[PDB]
């Protein structure tokens, strides 16, 4: 209640976001005030509160504060000027390979921290990748994030925005791991390289059709146990387009990163740690500093 | 100004946890339930459950307030 | 992960006398507020009486989560009990009744641990008239933000159960002197339950609590396990840490021994005084 409401930052199913000043330090923050019967405080708000109070990484959005009144709660976050979707859709911005390297590096560092603490973001997409004024990407929108690694808990499979949903989720995986995030990273990476949604399927079966058409229908040698998934339906044997035909400007190291991120086998799909260890990030050019990342203004 | 990976050192105030790929060849997976074929198809391997249990068992074992 | 959790950073205390001071401060603050609201009146409860009522209502919380349908996972029960302990660590039983706070802690624990229970199910687990169940739901929703504010918005609770499973895995794989460590489990489980009746959850790490339970089961079984601590856990190379760990486990065991259950006649008197205090709140 020490917060002066400056502007209106957005509206979404569960909440409304405003720019604000913290008067006690005169800071610019984003207040996510939760909207609304006989169920109490919104579970999305509680999920984001409980998970973001346990995480502290430069590339994960900081929950600066929280408060509220009867059954209506509001969460105080770092204010972010833009999200990666605005950079991707800004035809005036040129995404050099170094800028893509910087974005992927910050995303994978935030995701490595997040996965080391056994949390799946599970809603990764360019909107949820916010950029502060200093060029530091942060993961945001933890309303679907869930702790993984526990056999005793079943997870939903309708949980990642369809265009970035991994094939095990489209096939209906109830138990999964970091792959569902890393696939989305690949999709984000692909979109960073194409400036267009990589796999923009209209439905779940259309999403699977797009995936298999772009990358080949997976065999049981590529993805063992694939048929065990609850919603597995056999598809046409698409040859798939070679990645250098999709990403014409991608070097062989970037193609190796992309291929690792897009493995159909969620166990063989690279994690954030080993994605960060790949030679793509070690090679030249170095990732651009945050102060030099492109700013959609 | 090239990136070099750093293993992201975080202090667990407890004993060393064996690495996730070390777990099977050190015999830990003999003592956890094997992942079902659906769980393997999703990316759950029971190395995750074993690793998380071992990490929680050692997280702050040597820590005092 | 506990080692950088808010539980470690804010809700693990140096000694049981800091807990006593916090609770005495809460009792004193309610007294001072009520006197400033309209001093040595016997209507108030003394901090040890508040402690007895907190122990009694903690036990009722365990019972409520025991008979809860659908079956409540043990992590939810632990989370609710931790919430109850923290709330009444900084709050008076005379201001917020422990029955409604008990149910509110269970409700918030169910939401926080992703145990998707609809509010009608939750209040259907109350052995009451349906009108009383709706009244109890209204009170639960009324107090929920209050609980979250009194927890300082730290909702993740690290229980000793997962570290218990991890220690059992580690004993099976690395400590072959102990054949079938699962013989410990039940007895260790019992000791773990006893630790939950004490203030250990606010004083020790969940891994220390789990290790104490396992070693106490083993000692109760006639099994020595200094070799597990020193060589298997590599405390042979750091004797200061081994001494610290053994002291922690010894003090946890003593803190379990000096635990006293709430006496039924004492609790009846204190409950009547509590109702008198809340009637004239
Ligand atoms: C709540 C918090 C994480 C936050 C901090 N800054 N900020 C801004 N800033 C303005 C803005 C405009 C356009 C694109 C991105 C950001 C907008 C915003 N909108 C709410 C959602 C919308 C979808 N993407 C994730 C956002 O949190 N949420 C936030």
């Amino acid at each position: 209640k020490r917060y002066e409401k400056l502007d209106f930052l957005g509206e979404g199913q569960f909440a409304t976001v405003y720019k604000a000043r913290d008067k006690n330090t005169n800071q610019i923050v984003a207040i996510k005030k939760i909207k609304l019967a006989k169920d109490g405080i919104n579970r999305t708000a509680l999920r984001e509160i409980k998970l973001l109070q346990e995480l502290s990484h430069p590339n994960i959005i900081g929950l600066l504060d929280a408060f509220g009144h009867k059954s209506n709660i509001s969460l105080v976050f770092d204010f972010m000027e833009t999200d990666l979707e605005v950079i991707i859709k800004d035809n005036s911005l040129v995404l050099t390979p170094s800028h893509i390297k910087a974005y992927m590096l910050m995303t994978l560092q935030g995701l490595e921290y997040l996965h080391q603490h056994w949390i799946l973001h599970r809603d990764l997409k360019p909107n949820n990748l916010l950029l502060d004024e200093n060029g530091v990407l942060k993961l945001a929108d933890f309303g679907l994030a869930k702790s993984f690694g526990s056999p005793n808990r079943a997870y939903t499979h309708q949980v990642v925005t369809r265009w970035y949903r991994a094939p095990e989720l489209l096939f209906g995986a109830r138990m999964y791991g970091v792959g569902v995030d890393m696939w989305a990273v690949g999709c984000i990476l692909a979109e960073l390289l194409l400036r267009v949604p990589f796999l923009p399927g209209d439905s779940d079966l259309d999403q699977l059709t797009r995936i298999f058409e772009t990358l080949g229908t997976p065999t049981e040698e590529q993805w063992p146990d694939m048929c065990s998934l609850p919603d597995y339906v056999t598809f046409k044997s698409f040859p798939g387009i070679p990645l250098h035909h999709i990403f014409s400007a991608a070097g062989d190291d970037l193609l190796d990163l992309i291929q690792g991120l897009f493995l159909f086998n969620p166990c063989a799909r690279i994690t954030a740690t080993q994605a960060l260890k790949m030679k793509y990030f070690s090679n030249r050019p170095g990732p651009t500093p945050g102060c030099q990342l492109p700013r959609p203004n | 100004a090239l990136y070099e990976y750093q293993p992201l050192q975080i202090e667990t105030y407890g004993p060393h946890v064996p690495e996730l790929e070390m777990l099977g060849r050190l015999g830990y997976l003999n003592h956890v339930r094997a992942a079902s074929p659906q769980d393997l198809a999703g990316g759950y391997t029971s190395s995750l459950a074993c690793h998380r249990a071992l990490q929680d068992a050692f997280s702050g074992l040597f820590w005092q307030p | 992960m506990y080692h950088n959790s808010s539980q470690k950073r804010h809700w693990t205390f140096s000694s049981e006398e800091q807990l006593a001071r916090l609770r005495a401060d809460a009792n004193r603050k309610f007294r001072c507020k009520a006197v400033a609201n309209g001093p040595n009146d016997p209507v108030f409860l003394e901090p040890h009486e508040e402690m007895t009522l907190c122990k009694y209502y903690e036990k009722r919380l365990l019972e409520f989560c025991s008979v809860f349908k659908p079956a409540m996972p043990r992590s939810v029960v632990g989370t609710a009990c931790m919430y109850f302990k923290r709330f009444y660590l900084n709050n008076s039983v005379m201001e917020y009744h422990p029955r409604i706070i008990m149910l509110t802690c269970a409700f918030l624990a169910c939401k926080v641990d992703e145990f998707n229970v609809s509010s009608p199910q939750f209040v259907g687990n109350l052995r009451e008239s349906p009108l009383g169940q709706e009244k109890a739901l209204e009170q639960i929703l009324e107090y929920e933000l209050l609980l979250i504010q009194q927890l300082n918005f730290h909702l993740i609770v690290h229980n000793p159960y997962r570290p218990f499973e991890g220690f059992l895995i580690d004993l099976k794989t690395r400590y072959p002197i102990l054949e079938n460590p699962e013989i410990l489990r039940k007895t260790a489980d019992d000791f773990l339950n006893r630790i939950a009746l004490t203030d250990a959850y606010l004083l020790y790490t969940p891994s220390q609590i789990a290790l104490t339970a396992i070693l106490s089961s083993a000692s109760r079984a006639g099994i020595t396990m200094e070799s597990y601590l020193s060589e298997s856990l590599m405390l042979k190379e750091n004797r200061t840490c081994l001494s610290q760990l053994l002291d922690i486990m010894k003090s946890m065991r003593n803190l379990v021994k000096k635990y006293e259950p709430p006496r039924s006649e004492e609790v009846a008197v204190l409950k009547q005084k509590l109702e008198r205090c809340h009637s004239a709140e």
